[PDB]
């Protein structure tokens, strides 16, 4: 039969809350961590790659960095595997919005629409959820820039600042206790580096292991310069902050 | 197809419908509106095929302002208009046809510049100073060229129009019993009942 | 009646996707196999093993082509080798060759195959394919490259990798032997000496199976005239050209 | 998908209803007062963490109509698709059957709508519950509902929802007469912020505001309003206790 | 523990539910089938298990086409189903060919369709061993067909709860004729190894009932025994047990 | 997980419990296969034995024909058989469909290699217990064996057999290609194969034959036929006189 | 749940526990008797009021105007397959110009269990008609059960006390099929039979509930004072 | 808690009783409804109810479960009554439909059968048709109405699929302690108004509450007034006139 061997796995429990959804939270701290940090002139989003060898291909690497759209990029925090579909149904939701409107897509449209697709898998079908944490930097016209963070429910929150993955708890201590409400694209580096120093398994935060991209308004009045970096652009701040 | 005039005025468009609705051989009503107002600076006019103007024009006010309570901010005139283009797009397509042809007025006030369209029935978006449909067009498009300035004062646009429409009614051999007028601006949308 | 539409995968309490575990598992009691990267050139090898030394090995392939430029060879199950080349095979077709004429890029192929790797840990009714597949090519843009999709759907680009059961002997060789220069020439010599310790049966080329992604052949596209239309950059050795790179090391 | 996740309990429940109450239970407090000249629905802003703005995170009060907000308490992944189900509604009664929607057709369609996922299978049942209030068009009758996932709904006075919903009911009956509702704005919101600082506590911060006045005015008030009742609030009750103690003292 | 399913194994090879579903046609009632060179005989126990029966009211043997006999023990409704299926499929055959199916031809579908049902598990294996056979244009055939799906030809085939006394009968039968015998003769025999197959079943009291599909008698159509020679086929049998 | 052997999914240790049955079920009837390369041929033999008098012989096969060249020998149950007899067949002529010339072996054997594997992924699919032996002789390959498995996996051979003794079958095999020093035997008639093969499996096996026991398959090239039992006998008495 | 699952198992006693499951509905169920002569059947039911506020329950279901069914378990059950004769009845009528025999109807109701045990998320139905007409080859009635099988009789019961009915039927055989053409006398000898199967609940005339069909007299169904005559 | 069974897993399945299992559960749910006593006469059907609060604060004059199903038929639903809500839903179609197709009335207890119709329907997938429930409901109906060719009558639908006509039946809570005194008090003499107390008097004695206006409710349907109503005032005039008659003893 069918009916003997189902676990049933979209119910309930008595806490009033869903196994799938915790276990899937779980699996997000044991991989690599991912911080956004909110500028008044930017949006650092900087990433940790939870593998690294020195046979690990640095060049061909956007395994947690992927552009969304040309505004819009994302950190990607838990099953990569599972990341690779919803960053294809985001990019394709964005161009949907941008084909029938001509105009570029609101930051909140876009982290709702995925939000939906993951509660589409809680809610229904018996399937298990998609098991990644986004950290989503944007620009729009409307509040500027803007920062957002999405848990597999389907929930998503607006934040000044965030950490995903592991270290979630001690990152945002850090972060707490260096914040300064503006910040320059230079000072938010400075933080996201020595942040990410302060919770890494290796001895010492290397360029190798390290991704990193921006969003930066070093264009200006209504443009916006998007940048995955080089890993020897990364290798050239990290001796800034003194690291290296 | 009766009267459906824009003129884009310095800040504010300025449309204008025919009153006189015909359906068979006999004027059956006569204060008609043929206008529904999108969004509160956005006003939507429209003229084509009987029976499938009235349906299709509740159709786009359902929409746009479904989407305008989900993000509590109302969308540009430029992105109501593509909206209302992707739609018609898909109808010369599909089965049925529909046949629509629209001028959208409205002040946008984040580009703080009033913004005319025309929307042709096949499904062409096209910026104007001054535009039409139909029968009234072929009249009105060469008058308006003539005295037009670039930037011209809203009492200025009304007087204007009002030459239009004393025009028409010579020439057209079809009556209309003159024209209902709105402005559309930046101070809201409002009816001048003079005519 | 049927209502398998509800995943036998899950998550285990102590995270993770229970079933990605499992398959890793069975990637450590296929096969042994290499791959790599060069300056001007990309080699892969592997061993033919057979169930009976009286099976023809010869007649039967584990390094198999998915376009011109680009092809793969595994470690791992057989079977799901097998269906999951001919579907790589399917969508870079369908999905790359209609839309565009042409090969699809090797970075475009890894992902057209983690999808399919990706919606059999996805869905009810299905387990993931239990294998580790190199992804060898060549593009136009990146130059060459080398990837591995792993039995969980994810991909990682390498310089130079191993798979299978000698899998952590290997890949402290090729910790060594990796140049930022290398001739491909070199590269055999290499690949073949590290999959010799790997290999504890008979060696000979006729059970090495030696490939190369290195440079375009005009002789093996069948035809002449054109210079637009270039060879494969793909070039499976014969047994008798590789029983030479025996003595060559 | 078609296999149940509801089968009947023979201890006349449903297993998975039950633990949906809980799962609200466990949710964030919401308190709704109608006046006789609004209505108002206060919610708790959970704001426990750290660097976060609230400028682009939404508000836990979502309008769906001109004239209808509706608030929640519960999961929150949830709660956003039976508000998405609901908007479409909204503009449905306009374009069939014109004018704006009555309070209780919406009220009706929404406790439909989580009745169906427990009376059907392949569907789970929710766990969120709704106060949905508004004004019917063209009367000034303030109505506040309330719907519950087990998909009942009820009219009340004055209604909470969320964790420690039983303590403000208990406020409510005291400082809440049903002959007799308060007969401004001013005051009913004072009563709700007052309900507030007792199961959320921590001042002004948590506290967000919907007034709703009849005829599509619908307003949400600044900071600095809140901050000036809560202020008073305090400072009132300062006053009061005390004189009660010493007037005690002597007695 | 491998009856969960029917698509489950078992490490001897077994596939338990199947194997279970030999165990309820052996609960069933004595149904011979005999091979004859002219055509077929098929014969069916029908027990009278009460008086208040209406005795040769009721069939357990019906043809499908009008040139195969199908007669099943097991489960009577699950065989009135089996035999149902297999009047689509045959009608098929002949609207597509315009030929009456081939009598290894129908072997084909049934025996296919019963195999279906232990490689999914939505529905249930059939608990029946049918047995049918008739005669085409390329000869007289009979198969018999486990609730496995599984079939061989047979020489003569049997099933029931006197199937080890009839299985017996049928090897004297193919020993006393090596060139085969009459089905005008095996009216009389099949009468003979019911009888015989019922002394350990002797509880009850029952109706004979004969059919065949010969070339030489019924013209290659599948027609019943009835009349006086229904009754004399009884009749033998009865002088021979005494 | 609990489930891991009632259903296809991967144990703790990587292996599939319930794919392992599948082969462990292959050995129930206890034939055994042998086949052979001729230069210009292909030969094989598969064992035929009915347990009783009363099963027709003649019904009784293993030596399935699929295709005009190629040729089908199923080890493991006749159910199972027949639903691999039909599939093929229904391959085989979509073949010739859609590309205009008669099926290959190699695709063949590579065809129902990838429906073998589908059921072994399928949750409420019940895997092939069968291993098929596809014999041909092809045009372009000239003759081949390729054997496909529960698995879903496929292997050429230069000679093959199959069965629970299949062991000793294998010893023979071995001999007979360290001798010539090539790689398969060098016979010019059809015929003297067929007795080369009889010879090896009376040794193989360690028991005599009869024209009954054995079941005799050839493929020369563009027909594939099946002997029949007066022309198995000859084969023994010219083994006689070699 | 070992062997005793449902609608897929075997069960090493060759058995569907199923079945035997879904036949004590049928005993849990009023009794019912059938008996039929060469010329008229009658059926004679005993509803079941459930309280003395309640009405008595209907358990005569008119199919067409000579053929008739009356069921013995649960009614739900009963109107899925109810509707199912009168149906076919109708569609035999459009198509073929010709009345829905009372032994091909069998057949078709036959195949209708089997299917609901052949199907994993079936369960077969609890509920046993009898099921009598009149056609052009005369009397049937058929008992049909939980399990599929369909048998022809002359007279039969099931119920609650079956055998106390079956047991009067037997001595009094011989007697009702020689009596032809004088439906008075089989409705009365089924009065009779019902009456070694009281609980001590009478026979009462708004109790018993009376169905007939004839050769020359439609299917009617006697309620109320119409059953006065015998009572 | 947690009754021993052997099925919790199927919904459509059978029990060593031999009657479905799931139905037998809902029977024991109709027990936590609020009481509804109805009389039957042949002058009317009295349908009066415990509309049930909660609070004070709890508006209660906005809430009733009385619902019209159409101008003749009337009806009062008791038990889980987020199920009821589908269930009338239907039957206000079938009411509709029956007097667009024939321009008359639908009898009492056609309308009555097909509620029950609606209720088999629970199911994983069986039969012919679809199943599109899971689970049956568990709320049963007092249908009261009137038809011309029976004239008044009071139906109570089973959540099981079954209907029996009534003369008086209760249902709810308090259901057992009022039935019992209604196999006593009825007799067929009773009239319109006299009959109308015997419900409040009986409702009185299953009250957990107090009897007043506001968490008891009445409704009539007569012939040719239709199904009405009764306001809460007029009920609160009744209360009153039974506290006299109570005086009176």
């Amino acid at each position: 039969g069918s009916r003997r061997y189902d676990s049933r796995t979209t119910i309930f429990s008595p806490e009033g809350r869903l196994y799938q959804v915790e276990y899937a939270l779980e699996s997000i701290s044991h991989a690599g961590t991912a911080i956004g940090i909110m500028a008044s002139d930017g949006i650092v989003l900087a990433a940790e790659r939870k593998v690294t060898s020195t046979l690990l291909e640095q060049d061909t690497s956007t395994e947690k960095l992927y552009k969304l759209n040309d505004k819009i990029a994302v950190a990607v925090a838990g099953l990569t595997a599972d990341a690779e579909i919803l960053i294809n149904t985001a990019r394709i939701h964005a161009q949907n919005y941008l084909k029938t409107y001509n105009e570029d897509i609101p930051v909140e449209i876009l982290v709702r629409r995925l939000s939906d697709i993951k509660q589409g898998y809680t809610q229904h079908g018996g399937l298990r959820p998609f098991g990644v944490s986004f950290i989503y930097a944007g620009y729009d016209d409307r509040y500027g820039y803007q920062l957002y963070t999405s848990n597999p429910s389907g929930n998503y929150t607006g934040w000044k600042a965030i950490s995903v993955g592991a270290n979630t708890s001690a990152a945002q201590t850090l972060l707490q206790m260096d914040y300064k409400d503006d910040m320059k694209v230079d000072d938010a580096i400075e933080l996201a580096l020595k942040t990410l120093s302060k919770t890494t398994d290796s001895s010492a935060l290397t360029y190798d292991r390290l991704e990193f991209a921006t969003i930066r308004k070093g264009a200006n009045d209504g443009e916006v310069y998007q940048k995955i970096f080089k890993p020897q652009e990364i290798k050239d701040i990290l001796v800034k902050t003194g690291i290296t | 197809m009766d009267i459906i005039l824009g003129i884009r005025v310095q800040d504010s468009v300025i449309l204008a419908s025919s009153k006189a609705v015909t359906r068979g051989i006999s004027v059956l009503k006569d204060s008609d509106d043929k206008t529904r107002q999108l969004s509160p600076h956005t006003l939507m006019s429209f003229a084509g095929e009987a029976g499938d103007t009235v349906q299709f024009a509740e159709y786009i006010q359902a929409n746009i302002q479904l989407y305008s309570i989900r993000e509590d901010y109302e969308l540009s005139p430029q992105a109501v208009s593509s909206f209302v283009r992707q739609e018609l797009a898909k109808s010369i397509r599909s089965r049925r046809p529909y046949q629509v042809n629209v001028l959208i007025g409205g002040y946008d006030k984040k580009k703080n510049k009033p913004e005319l369209y025309q929307i042709d029935y096949l499904g062409t978006k096209v910026e104007l100073p001054y535009g039409a449909h139909g029968y009234s067009g072929f009249y009105t498009f060469s008058l308006l060229d003539h005295h037009y300035r670039p930037d011209m004062t809203t009492e200025e646009g009304l007087d204007l129009l009002k030459l239009c429409v004393q025009e028409l009614e010579k020439r057209m051999p079809m009556d209309f019993k003159g024209v209902i007028v709105k402005i559309v601006d930046k101070d809201g949308i409002r009816q001048v009942d003079d005519f | 009646t049927d209502r398998y539409s509800f995943s036998l995968t899950t998550f285990s309490p102590s995270g993770k996707l229970g079933q990605i575990d499992y398959a890793l598992t069975a990637v450590k009691q296929g096969v042994t196999s290499l791959g790599i990267k060069a300056t001007n050139g990309v080699v892969i090898a592997t061993e033919k093993k057979s169930s009976s030394p009286l099976a023809m090995s010869e007649t039967l392939s584990k390094v198999s082509l998915l376009t011109p430029d680009i092809g793969a060879v595994y470690s791992g199950m057989g079977p799901d080798y097998r269906v999951l080349v001919d579907k790589s095979r399917k969508v870079a077709h369908t999905s790359y060759k209609r839309i565009y004429g042409e090969y699809p890029p090797t970075k475009l192929l890894v992902s057209e195959v983690a999808k399919i790797m990706q919606e059999a840990t996805q869905s009810g009714g299905v387990r993931p394919f239990g294998v580790s597949l190199l992804i060898a090519g060549h593009d136009e843009f990146n130059g060459f490259s080398l990837y591995q999709v792993d039995p969980s759907g994810s991909y990682f680009p390498w310089k130079a990798t191993a798979i299978g059961k000698g899998s952590v002997a290997a890949k402290t060789f090729l910790e060594k032997r990796w140049n930022d220069e290398l001739e491909l020439e070199d590269a055999i010599h290499i690949a073949l000496l590290t999959l010799k310790e790997s290999v504890e049966g008979e060696f000979n080329g006729d059970t090495i199976e030696l490939a190369i992604i290195g440079d375009e052949n005009p002789d093996l596209l069948g035809y002449t005239g054109i210079p637009t239309d270039k060879g494969p950059r793909f070039r499976k050795l014969t047994s008798q050209e590789i029983n030479d790179r025996l003595e060559a090391l | 998908y078609d296999r149940a996740l509801s089968i009947f309990s023979p201890d006349g429940h449903i297993f998975q209803v039950e633990y949906a109450l809980e799962a609200v239970k466990r949710g964030t407090c919401a308190v709704g007062v109608k006046g006789k000249n609004c209505v108002v629905l206060g919610c708790e802003r959970r704001s426990t963490l750290k660097l976060q703005d609230t400028r682009i995170t939404p508000s836990k009060v979502s309008k769906i109509d001109s004239h209808v907000v509706l608030s929640f308490s519960g999961l929150n992944a949830d709660s956003r698709i039976l508000i998405e189900k609901a908007r479409v509604e909204a503009q449905s009664h306009r374009l069939t059957l014109e004018d704006p929607v009555t309070v209780e057709y919406l009220t009706r369609y929404v406790a439909g709508v989580q009745q169906r996922y427990t009376q059907s299978g392949g569907v789970r049942p929710f766990g969120v519950s709704t106060l949905i209030a508004g004004f019917d068009p063209r009367d000034d009758e303030p109505k506040l509902y309330q719907t519950e996932p087990s998909g009942i709904y009820s009219s009340w006075s004055a209604q909470t929802i969320g964790r420690n919903s039983k303590t403000v009911r208990e406020f409510l009956e005291k400082n809440y007469d049903r002959k007799e509702p308060p007969a401004t704005v001013e005051e009913c919101v004072k009563l709700t912020v007052r309900s507030l600082l007792e199961v959320v506590q921590t001042g002004a911060k948590n506290i967000e505001i919907t007034v709703v006045k009849p005829d599509s005015d619908i307003v949400a008030l600044s900071s600095e309003e809140i901050n000036q009742y809560v202020t008073q609030i305090e400072q009132e009750k300062q006053e009061q206790q005390e004189q009660d103690k010493k007037k005690k003292s002597n007695h | 523990g491998y009856d969960l399913s029917n698509s489950v194994f078992s490490p001897d090879g077994r596939n338990f539910q199947v194997e279970y579903a030999v165990k309820a046609v052996e609960n069933g009632t004595t149904s011979i089938g005999i091979k004859c060179n002219d055509g077929v005989v098929f014969a069916v126990e029908k027990l009278i298990t009460s008086k208040l029966l209406v005795p040769q009211k009721n069939v357990k043997i019906q043809v499908v086409d009008r040139h195969i006999g199908c007669v099943y023990s097991g489960l009577i409704p699950d065989g009135r189903h089996l035999v149902n299926r297999g009047r689509e499929e045959a009608a098929s055959f002949k609207k597509l060919y315009k030929t009456p199916i081939p009598i290894p031809a129908f072997a084909d579908r049934l025996g296919q369709y019963v195999q279906a049902h232990t490689l999914y598990n939505s529905v249930r294996p059939f608990g029946v061993s049918t047995i049918f056979g008739g005669v085409d244009k390329n000869g007289a055939h009979l198969y018999m067909l486990e609730p496995s799906g599984s079939y061989w030809g047979y020489k003569g085939a049997a099933t029931g709860k006197g199937r080890q006394s009839a299985k017996a009968e049928l090897e004297k039968l193919v020993d006393h004729h090596p060139e085969g015998l009459s089905a005008r003769e095996a009216v009389k025999q099949a009468a003979k190894i019911i009888y015989l197959a019922h002394e350990d079943n002797k509880e009850k009291d029952f109706e004979l009932e004969i059919s065949w599909c010969s070339l030489s008698e019924t013209n290659g159509l599948h027609k019943f025994v009835k009349g006086d020679l229904l009754q004399e086929a009884i009749d033998f049998a009865q002088k021979e047990i005494n | 997980a609990g489930y891991d052997r009632h259903i296809t999914i991967f144990s703790p240790e990587g292996r599939l419990y319930q794919v392992e049955y599948a082969f462990k079920a292959t050995n129930q009837t206890n034939i055994n296969s042998l086949a052979v390369r001729g230069k210009d041929c292909t030969v094989v033999i598969s064992q035929k034995k009915v347990p009783d008098k009363l099963l027709d012989p003649t019904t009784v096969s293993y030596i399935f024909c699929i295709s005009r060249t190629i040729g089908m020998v199923v080890n493991g149950p006749i159910p199972d058989a027949r639903n691999a007899a039909l599939r093929a067949k229904a391959e085989a002529a979509e073949f010739r469909y859609k590309y205009g010339y008669d099926m290959p072996c190699d695709v063949l054997a590579k065809r129902m290699a990838n429906l073998s594997q589908i059921y072994t992924q399928r949750a409420y699919m019940r895997p092939l217990g069968v291993i098929l032996t596809f014999v041909s002789v092809d045009e372009e390959l000239g003759p081949s064996i390729y054997k496909t498995d529960p698995a879903g996996y496929y292997v050429g051979y230069k000679a093959t057999a199959t069965g629970p003794k299949q062991q000793e079958i294998t010893t023979n095999l071995e001999n007979h290609f360290k001798k010539s020093k090539i790689d398969h035997i060098n016979e010019e008639s059809w015929e003297k194969v067929v007795e080369f093969a009889i010879t090896h499996m009376i040794d193989a096996l360690g028991t005599e034959f009869s024209k009954n026991d054995l079941e005799v398959g050839v493929a020369t090239k563009d027909k594939f036929f099946t002997l029949s039992a007066e022309n198995i006998e000859e084969r023994l008495v010219a083994i006689a006189e070699q | 749940n070992n062997y005793d699952g449902d609608t897929v198992t075997f069960s090493p006693t060759g058995r569907l526990f199923q079945v035997e499951y879904a036949l004590e509905a049928i005993k849990q169920g009023s009794v019912t008797v059938g008996l039929r002569s060469n010329t008229h059947a009658v059926l004679v039911a005993l509803k079941r009021n459930a309280d003395e506020l309640s009405s008595y329950q209907k358990k005569i279901i008119k199919c067409d105007e000579h053929m008739g069914l009356s069921l013995a378990g649960l009614a739900p059950d009963a109107r899925v397959l109810s509707n199912y004769l009168r149906q076919q009845c109708n569609y035999s009528s459009l198509v073929f110009n010709r009345k829905l025999a009372v032994e091909r109807a069998g057949h078709l109701l036959c195949d209708k269990a089997q299917k609901n045990t052949q199907s994993y998320g079936g369960r077969p139905y609890g509920v046993g008609l009898l099921i009598i007409g009149y056609d052009k080859s005369g009397a049937h009635l058929l008992e049909f059960q939980p399990s599929g099988n369909v048998t022809e009789l002359y007279g039969t019961a099931i119920g609650a006390r079956s055998q106390g009915a079956k047991t009067y039927l037997e001595r009094t055989l011989d007697t009702f099929i020689k009596i032809d053409g004088n439906p008075d006398e089989l409705i009365k000898a089924g009065v009779e039979a019902i009456s070694q199967s009281l609980r001590d609940e009478s026979l009462t005339v708004d109790n018993l509930s009376i169905a007939i069909v004839g050769k020359d007299t439609p299917f009617t169904i006697y309620d109320g004072e119409a059953v006065a005559k015998y009572i | 808690f947690l009754t021993r069974s052997e099925y919790d897993r199927g919904v459509s399945t059978f029990s060593p009783e031999g009657r479905l299992f799931q139905v037998e559960y809902s029977l024991e749910a109709i027990k936590l409804g609020s009481t509804a006593i109805g009389i039957a006469t042949k002058e009317g059907v009295v349908l009066g109810v415990e509309k049930r609060a909660t609070s004070p604060l709890l508006e209660s004059d906005s809430i009733e479960k009385i619902v019209e199903i159409d101008r003749h038929i009337g009806c009062a639903m008791s038990g889980l009554t987020a199920d009821a809500r589908s269930m009338i839903e239907h039957a206000r179609t079938a009411a509709v439909t029956h007097n667009l197709y024939y321009d008359e009335d639908i009898n009492v207890e056609s309308l009555t059968q097909s509620v029950c119709d609606l209720a088999l329907r629970f199911g994983e997938g069986a039969s012919g048709e679809e199943r599109l429930m899971s689970r049956p409901f568990g709320v049963a109906l007092l249908i009261a109405g009137h038809d011309a060719d029976d004239g008044y009558q009071l139906f109570h639908a089973e959540p099981s699929g079954t209907f029996y006509r009534y003369n008086a039946k209760a249902i709810g809570s308090g259901s057992e302690g009022a039935q019992a005194e209604l196999l006593n008090e009825w007799h067929s003499s009773l009239t319109l108004k006299e009959a109308e107390l015997l419900v409040l008097k009986i409702l009185k004695q299953v009250m957990e509450e107090k009897l007043d206006e506001n968490n008891a409710q009445l409704s009539c349907i007569t012939k040719q007034d239709g199904f009405k109503i009764y306001d809460n005032e007029k009920t609160a005039e009744l209360i009153k006139e039974l506290k006299e008659k109570e005086a009176a003893e």
